[PDB]
Protein backbone atom coordinates (compact mmCIF):
# COMPACT_ATOMS: atom_id res chain seq x y z
CA UNK A 1 0.00 0.00 0.00
CA UNK A 2 3.01 2.16 -0.06
CA UNK A 3 3.90 2.04 -3.87
CA UNK A 4 6.89 4.56 -2.65
CA UNK A 5 9.65 0.98 -3.86
CA UNK A 6 13.24 1.07 -2.40
CA UNK A 7 14.74 4.90 -3.09
CA UNK A 8 17.41 2.78 -5.52
CA UNK A 9 14.48 1.53 -7.84
CA UNK A 10 12.11 4.64 -7.77
CA UNK A 11 15.27 6.92 -8.64
CA UNK A 12 16.15 4.42 -11.23
CA UNK A 13 12.94 5.00 -12.96
CA UNK A 14 12.73 8.26 -12.69
CA UNK A 15 16.62 8.89 -14.20
CA UNK A 16 15.40 6.35 -17.05
CA UNK A 17 12.67 8.55 -18.00
CA UNK A 18 15.14 11.49 -18.05
CA UNK A 19 17.42 9.10 -20.69
CA UNK A 20 14.18 8.42 -22.64
CA UNK A 21 13.33 12.19 -23.13
CA UNK A 22 17.20 12.63 -24.54
CA UNK A 23 16.65 9.35 -26.97
CA UNK A 24 13.37 10.76 -27.91
CA UNK A 25 14.58 14.20 -28.94
CA UNK A 26 17.69 12.83 -30.35
CA UNK A 27 15.34 10.89 -32.90
CA UNK A 28 12.83 13.60 -32.97
CA UNK A 29 13.46 16.75 -35.32
CA UNK A 30 9.33 16.67 -36.07
CA UNK A 31 7.23 19.76 -35.09
CA UNK A 32 4.54 17.00 -34.62
CA UNK A 33 4.69 17.53 -30.24
CA UNK A 34 3.51 19.89 -28.67
CA UNK A 35 4.58 18.47 -24.94
CA UNK A 36 6.63 20.69 -23.02
CA UNK A 37 9.48 18.07 -22.06
CA UNK A 38 9.73 17.56 -25.96
CA UNK A 39 10.11 21.00 -26.46
CA UNK A 40 12.58 21.93 -24.20
CA UNK A 41 14.72 18.42 -25.15
CA UNK A 42 14.51 19.07 -28.98
CA UNK A 43 16.35 22.34 -27.78
CA UNK A 44 18.89 21.29 -25.53
CA UNK A 45 20.19 18.21 -28.33
CA UNK A 46 19.77 20.38 -31.64
CA UNK A 47 21.82 22.74 -29.25
CA UNK A 48 24.51 19.78 -28.07
CA UNK A 49 24.75 19.17 -31.66
CA UNK A 50 26.03 22.68 -32.31
CA UNK A 51 27.97 23.34 -28.88
CA UNK A 52 31.38 22.96 -29.05
CA UNK A 53 31.41 24.88 -25.97
CA UNK A 54 30.59 21.40 -23.81
CA UNK A 55 34.20 20.24 -24.44
CA UNK A 56 35.72 23.47 -23.79
CA UNK A 57 34.42 23.37 -20.21
CA UNK A 58 32.11 26.47 -20.36
CA UNK A 59 28.73 24.57 -20.96
CA UNK A 60 27.08 22.94 -17.32
CA UNK A 61 23.67 22.40 -19.45
CA UNK A 62 25.46 19.45 -22.20
CA UNK A 63 27.64 18.41 -18.61
CA UNK A 64 23.58 17.22 -17.22
CA UNK A 65 23.07 15.52 -20.82
CA UNK A 66 26.22 14.03 -20.51
CA UNK A 67 25.80 12.85 -17.35
CA UNK A 68 22.74 10.64 -18.33
CA UNK A 69 24.44 9.56 -21.37
CA UNK A 70 27.73 8.46 -19.48
CA UNK A 71 25.77 6.29 -16.58
CA UNK A 72 23.55 4.59 -19.47
CA UNK A 73 26.95 4.13 -21.92
CA UNK A 74 28.51 1.95 -18.79
CA UNK A 75 25.35 0.12 -19.74
CA UNK A 76 24.90 0.35 -23.21
CA UNK A 77 27.39 -0.59 -26.15
CA UNK A 78 25.12 0.16 -29.14
CA UNK A 79 26.81 1.81 -32.23
CA UNK A 80 23.37 3.00 -33.34
CA UNK A 81 22.24 4.84 -30.80
CA UNK A 82 20.50 7.84 -31.08
CA UNK A 83 22.50 9.76 -28.16
CA UNK A 84 25.84 10.79 -29.65
CA UNK A 85 27.29 11.54 -26.05
CA UNK A 86 26.33 7.61 -25.35
CA UNK A 87 28.89 6.61 -28.19
CA UNK A 88 31.58 9.33 -27.97
CA UNK A 89 32.01 8.27 -23.89
CA UNK A 90 32.13 4.42 -24.60
CA UNK A 91 34.24 4.71 -28.06
CA UNK A 92 36.90 7.17 -26.40
CA UNK B 1 -1.12 38.79 -7.09
CA UNK B 2 -0.32 35.70 -9.38
CA UNK B 3 -0.51 38.16 -12.50
CA UNK B 4 3.30 37.46 -13.76
CA UNK B 5 3.71 34.12 -15.80
CA UNK B 6 7.51 32.52 -16.74
CA UNK B 7 7.85 33.01 -20.79
CA UNK B 8 8.42 29.88 -23.02
CA UNK B 9 12.02 30.06 -24.28
CA UNK B 10 13.80 33.45 -24.48
CA UNK B 11 16.91 34.70 -27.33
CA UNK B 12 18.95 35.54 -24.32
CA UNK B 13 21.38 33.12 -24.72
CA UNK B 14 22.39 31.99 -21.01
CA UNK B 15 19.77 32.95 -19.05
CA UNK B 16 17.30 30.77 -21.19
CA UNK B 17 20.41 27.87 -20.84
CA UNK B 18 19.77 27.65 -16.95
CA UNK B 19 16.34 27.83 -17.61
CA UNK B 20 16.43 24.36 -19.36
CA UNK B 21 19.17 22.63 -16.97
CA UNK B 22 16.20 23.87 -14.59
CA UNK B 23 13.84 21.72 -16.37
CA UNK B 24 16.42 18.78 -16.53
CA UNK B 25 17.63 19.10 -12.98
CA UNK B 26 14.05 18.08 -11.58
CA UNK B 27 13.88 15.88 -14.74
CA UNK B 28 16.69 13.39 -12.79
CA UNK B 29 17.55 12.64 -9.42
CA UNK B 30 20.82 10.95 -10.47
CA UNK B 31 23.82 11.03 -7.57
CA UNK B 32 24.48 14.33 -6.02
CA UNK B 33 28.21 14.39 -6.88
CA UNK B 34 29.41 15.33 -3.56
CA UNK B 35 30.10 13.93 -0.47
CA UNK B 36 27.29 16.17 1.16
CA UNK B 37 27.81 16.99 4.30
CA UNK B 38 24.04 17.02 5.49
CA UNK B 39 21.21 15.25 7.29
Amino acid sequence: GSATQSPGDSRRLSIQRAIQSLVHAAQCRNANCSLPSCQKMKRVVQHTKGCKRKTNGGCPICKQLIALAAYHAKHCQENKCPVPFCLNIKQK
Amino acid sequence: GSMNQPQRMAPVGTDKELSDLLDFSMMFPLPVTNGKGRP
